């Protein structure tokens, strides 16, 4: 049926969230060095 | 019918945890930036 | 209404609608026959609902899991076996506490003519008595003969 192929998808981005989520922290800390680097330099 | 009815709501469940991915990363990367002022101001002027 | 997991089928419910069309795969007939099935699916409630107890035929009710039908059949072998131990083990118990009860029936009777004869007697331990089961007449007879000694 439709409903379990929508629903393989639901699951899908559910797990893409966490996979997100993760991927970005670790870039977002390279913003926060940068802002961190910035008011040292000053 | 009814099973169509449910797999438009899974999609729209599908889409919304799309969103939630795409808020999260955006979360992450406004929370890495928070709470960085304290940090800065304990390890720079302090210092 | 009892007891229906036995029969079960094992997207389908026990039902057993005893005396359909939807976009749901109602295609299908379950096995739960002794009763008959309907066509439904578990992907519309509402086709289910038509097919067991909606209209019509009524759902009849059984048992959670057919693992608690297997629990009931052992159950019964159980209490078969309980059963059978006091119709044959204890009944051959109650056969000897039986036995016992008459000879301790007769024991007392025996103490009671003994004391009977003391009464009618010497006081030192000693009769002459005997115990049957006659007739009425039987029992006429011993009157006659023991008419000397009556109570």
């Amino acid at each position: 049926l439709a409903a379990e192929q929508e629903a393989q998808h639901i699951v899908a981005a559910a797990r893409n969230a966490k996979m997100a989520r993760l991927r970005q922290a670790k870039e977002e800390a390279e913003r926060e060095i940068a802002e961190h680097r910035a008011q040292v330099e000053r | 019918q009814m099973v169509r009815f449910i797999r438009q709501e899974a999609e729209e469940k599908a889409n919304e945890i799309s969103v939630s991915a795409e808020e999260e990363f955006n979360i992450e990367k406004l929370q890495l930036v928070e709470a960085e002022k304290k940090k800065i101001r304990q390890e720079y002027e302090r210092k | 209404a009892v007891r229906d997991l036995s029969n079960l089928v094992k997207l389908v419910t026990l039902l057993a609608v005893v005396p359909t069309s939807y976009v749901v795969p109602r295609s299908s007939k379950l096995l739960y026959e002794d009763l008959y099935t309907v066509t439904l699916f578990g992907r519309v409630a509402d086709n289910f609902r038509i097919a067991a107890r909606e209209k019509g035929f009524q759902i009849r009710d059984f048992e959670y899991s057919s693992e608690a039908q297997e629990s009931r059949n052992q159950e019964l072998e159980k209490l078969v076996h309980d059963q059978e131990s006091l119709r044959s083990s204890l009944l051959q118990w109650c056969y000897t506490s039986y036995g016992e009860v008459f000879s301790s029936w007769m024991h007392f009777c025996a103490v009671r003519v003994f004391a009977e004869s003391i009464l009618r007697y010497g006081l030192p331990p000693s009769f002459l008595a005997c115990v049957l089961a006659p007739s009425v007449k039987g029992e006429k007879k011993v009157r006659s003969i023991l008419e000397e000694l009556c109570g």
